[PDB]
RNA sequence: CUUUAAUGUUUGAUGUUCUAACGUUGACCCGUAAUCCGGGUUGCGGACAGUGUCUGGUGGGUAGUUUGACUGGGGCGGUCUCCUCCUAAAGAGUAACGGAGGAGCACGAAGGUUGGCUAAUCCUGGUCGGACAUCAGGAGGUUAGUGCAAUGGCAUAAGCCAGCUUGACUGCGAGCGUGACGGCGCGAGCAGGUGCGAAAGCAGGUCAUAGUGAUCCGGUGGUUCUGAAUGGAAGGGCCAUC
RNA sequence: AAUUCCUUGUCGGGUAAGUUCCGACCUGCACGAAUGGCGUAAUGAUGGCCAGGCUGUCUCCACCCGAGACUCAGUGAAAUUGAACUCGCUGUGAAGAUGCAGUGUACCCGCGGCAAGACGGAAAGACCCCGUGAACCUUUACUAUAGCUUGACACUGAACAU
RNA sequence: GUUUAUUAAAAACACAGCACUGUGCAAACACGAAAGUGGACGUAUACGGUGUGACGCCUGCCCGGUGCCGGAAGGUUAAUU
RNA sequence: GUAACGGGGCUAAACCAUGCACCGAAGCUGCGGCAGCGACGCUUAUGCGUUGUUGGGUAGGGGAGCGUUCUGUAAGCCUG
RNA sequence: AGGACCGAACCGACUAAUGUUGAAAAAUUAGCGGAUGACUUGUGGCUGGGGGUGAAAGGCCAAUCAAACCGGGAGAUAGCUGGUUCUCCCCGAAAGCUAUUUAGGUAGCGCCUCGUGAAUUCAUCUCCGGGGGUAGAGCACUGUUUCGGCAACAACCCGAUGCAAACUGCGAAUACCGGAGAAUGUUAUCACGGGAGACACACGGCGGGUGCUAACGUCCGUC
RNA sequence: UUUUGUAUAAUGGGUCAGCGACUUAUAUUCUGUAGCAAGGUUAACCGAAUAGGGGAGCCGAAGGGAAACCGAGUCUUAACU
């Protein structure tokens, strides 16, 4: 049976021009009020996984 | 904690606006203190602090 | 007892001993705290927040010590 | 994605949602096809009868691949300043 | 037509009564020389009780489950994240229920800049001045002072005083350090705009290293990004944020 | 004390000698009045203690009569069992040796008998812990619910008064 | 008198006796989605539930907590409109 | 049960210093043979000569094979 | 008369021995209690499993009971234990870090194997460039100690003497980082990808914490 | 077999003969191999049934951006840095 992509990091994760997942930045969406606008600033642009991770995404993510 | 959070609104119309906390206790006067908001991409006033 | 705890890492160190490389603005010497444990000089500088050894201009490290009573110093003279 | 106990990847990062409805219908020809849609005016259909682009589809972009030599007319297409470059020299006509 | 009473309505209630639903485990008749059941008459009751749906309460009577780990067996006790020093063998890093302490904050100034300033302690002299307030001179030299632990550091002071201030700015960021990862940290320089200085210049918060919570689900504000026939809208996205 | 930890409490009785027993004291670790208190004739295959009688219970075993055991003929099991040419001591060794090292003793094989060892046979230890195991049980653990209850709308109608 | 058939016969269970409490009969209670039935062809000198356990002398003080019984003035409060 | 050199037994068969000889392993060498990789001497499906080197091995990875039943090749071939 | 008395039938089980691969999956023998009663027994009937029944032991409900027996869901689930079968050749680990309702499980990294690429990558030695506060030592500092001294018994101070994981006005060996160069090494090195296993380590030498500088003890670093 | 480690007095087997455990289906990814190649390949089905027809569709030659959109570029930002 065609397997099941795991629908949830499906919302996370996009494969990019090669392997490369691309992928949006923790911490970055609550307690903001205390915390540096240079560290917010430096979280804004998502941007992939580590090749340690990448073999656990690509596993999650059959059909991508 | 005590130390409640605080909002600071753009006196320019725009609706940007700026984040820090300030002591509502001993402090009872309302923060105010200029600052820049990218859209009028000009530096300005900012009111409201409890 | 009611004995136990302690911080982490915090590796501090230098990290571009001797004449290295020196990329256009490798670390250097990390040692926090450090103020006067090593001191910036030279075409470096920056002595970061954390009091970090900077490191500007790419280029040969030297480690000194001049005026103020010894002092380490941390310049950096180009290859 | 059962990496121990602690939390996951995939759910240890947070998730940026929001989808097309549109791109599923928006198609992308290629300058190798024009022509290769048998004959001429390359248009809106056509290249669907041309095995090139999908019922569904509504809307389509020129778009530079390679070739275009014979000289051709698209009707009702998007196209690239640069592909609508790479055309009209080779001789060619954009909708519009 | 606006402020105010009687009639009729409609309408809630309370309180009496009625009979006609409904109850009858009262009597009698018939099916039937049946205690069941049904139908009929009568009596008592009567819109009550009772049942259906919805709803608040009670509900170990019953059911499904949970009730952490480390640990010199387990339990009891203690511990669980973060910061400092030692153990840690002169780069980094390291264990124990090893030896010691701290944090879950504070600050619109205790931040920025510019101008200026420099302690503890003791000796002698001086009204009330007392071992020790304040004044004078000498000695002395980071033994003081750093908003809070400890360590490192500080005179070019990061210590202290004052003037003007909002750089505790926004978008980025060569190149690094540190992590298995999520992630955290340092950063010159660029663009737009600021403050202080005559100027070079300094400022993207506090001498630095603790002072914190991923994701989800939502809340608030902005935006013409999306908007399930079209226009809108709800919802969704993106940025800020709780 | 079916309650007393200290505890063989202390004193009296019983005995040559009594951590038990009986009678008292009260300092009740931590009795107490219907999850009854203190008594009580009778009853008890009930717990404790004492005496007479009795005795092989014992000092301390002896003899005897029978059923096995032993021999012969017939029939004819069992658990267990990696393989056996299956000795002692001292030491070594996964730390308690028939099997390793040293050494000692010993011709080959049965039969009756005894149980010190083969960590002998027997039950995948019930003790202990462990498994994000189970089951029953409890409650003011959670979350649900039968039942018991509340009101509302129905089945449910008519008059008069306030 | 009863009991752990197969390690416990007992001081345990039961018992006559005592008390509290429920129940007006279509009883309380119980078996059963319901009809119906047991209680009982009884009817408060009856029936259920609970604790105590012949008999003798007795059975003290505490209602704060929990439960149960009574109260309604007020506060809070569901569906509903 | 000697059992505090393994034993016998040793007055040097103990101990110290100096020196030569010998015993001693699957180590090193010698001879014969095997296979992975490299070099050169020939030889060019190359494949050999020499020659250098490598070949303890659990978890495990990699690479080569054997044998069994069945289908084609099987009207073939073997078989009283 | 009597839940009266002694005692057979009959009902029951208090003691002991023998039995324990039994004559028997609870009996035999010698004794023991009840024996007109809440007695005992024949035949048949009714209660059904979260249910019954129970003078109450969780006792009984067909040698079965803290939820019977049979069939089905059913190959429940088993991070646990066991077992896993022919041959030759090459390479060859780990018992660690980090997170974990995790601790005898697992995931990323580390270490093995196979393949594809890449350069004086990598390694040893010599030389050159570096930071070092450990060993040792010392006692100005921070504490701690002795003996003198000048001091209303004793502070500071001077002199002489020791001690320190959390003292340092000193300070190695050496380990580590970088640069240069020769030689040797079947690219040992790095990166990407296919396959892993392994996260119980033990002893011995060296530096240590803990313990008694006890343990075939325990916990780190290193070979 | 299990272990840091077993002659172990730790597990298992009295012996023999026969049987007894990494399979199978689909999806996906690498390696090897073959076909074709900026193209490759059909599914159900028709069927003259392993042919041939069927190109519905899937994968690839374009990516970036949440997206509208742009496109060898493109997001980010007022921004060419
Ligand atoms: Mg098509
Ligand atoms: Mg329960
Ligand atoms: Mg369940
Ligand atoms: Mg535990
Ligand atoms: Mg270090
Ligand atoms: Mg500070
Ligand atoms: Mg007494
Ligand atoms: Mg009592
Ligand atoms: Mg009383
Ligand atoms: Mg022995
Ligand atoms: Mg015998
Ligand atoms: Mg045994
Ligand atoms: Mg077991
Ligand atoms: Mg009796
Ligand atoms: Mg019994
Ligand atoms: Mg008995
Ligand atoms: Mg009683
Ligand atoms: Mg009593
Ligand atoms: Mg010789
Ligand atoms: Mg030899
Ligand atoms: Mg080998
Ligand atoms: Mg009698
Ligand atoms: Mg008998
Ligand atoms: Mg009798
Ligand atoms: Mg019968
Ligand atoms: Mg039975
Ligand atoms: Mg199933
Ligand atoms: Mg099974
Ligand atoms: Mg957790
Ligand atoms: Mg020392
Ligand atoms: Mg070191
Ligand atoms: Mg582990
Ligand atoms: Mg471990
Ligand atoms: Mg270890
Ligand atoms: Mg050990
Ligand atoms: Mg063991
Ligand atoms: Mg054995
Ligand atoms: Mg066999």
């Amino acid at each position: 049976p065609k397997i099941k992509t795991v629908r949830g990091a499906a919302k996370r994760f996009k494969k990019t021009g090669k392997g490369g997942f691309k992928h949006k930045h923790a911490n970055l969406r609550h307690i903001l009020t205390k915390k540096a606008t240079k560290r917010k600033r430096h979280l804004r642009p998502k941007a992939m996984v580590s090749k340690g991770d990448l073999g656990l995404v690509i596993a999650c993510l059959p059909y991508a | 904690g005590i130390r409640e959070k605080i909002k600071l609104v753009s006196s320019a119309g725009t609706g940007h606006f700026y984040t820090t906390t300030k002591n509502k206790r001993t402090k009872p006067e309302k923060l105010e203190l200029k600052k820049f908001d990218p859209v009028v991409r000009q530096h300005v006033i900012y009111k409201e602090a409890k | 007892g009611g004995s136990t705890r302690n911080g982490r890492d915090s590796e501090a160190k230098r990290l571009g001993v001797k004449r290295f490389g020196g990329e256009s603005v490798l670390a250097g010497s990390i040692i926090v705290r450090q103020r006067g444990t090593k001191f910036h000089a030279g075409a470096n500088v920056g002595c970061g927040r954390d009091h970090t050894l900077f490191a500007k201009a790419d280029g040969k490290v030297k480690f000194e010590v001049k005026g103020p009573k010894n002092r380490k110093f941390i310049s950096i003279e180009a290859e | 994605g059962f990496e121990g106990g602690q939390m996951p990847l995939y759910r240890r990062l947070p998730k940026f949602g929001f989808t097309s409805r549109k791109a599923a219908i928006t198609a992308e020809i290629r300058l190798s096809d024009l022509a290769k849609v048998e004959g001429g005016v390359v248009d809106l259909n056509t290249l669907k009868a041309a095995n090139i682009i999908g019922i569904q589809i509504e809307f389509a972009k020129v778009i530079l691949a390679g070739e275009v030599t014979t000289p051709v007319t698209v009707r009702g297409l998007r196209v690239t300043k640069g592909a609508r470059a790479a055309i009209e020299a080779a001789g060619g006509k954009i909708e519009e």
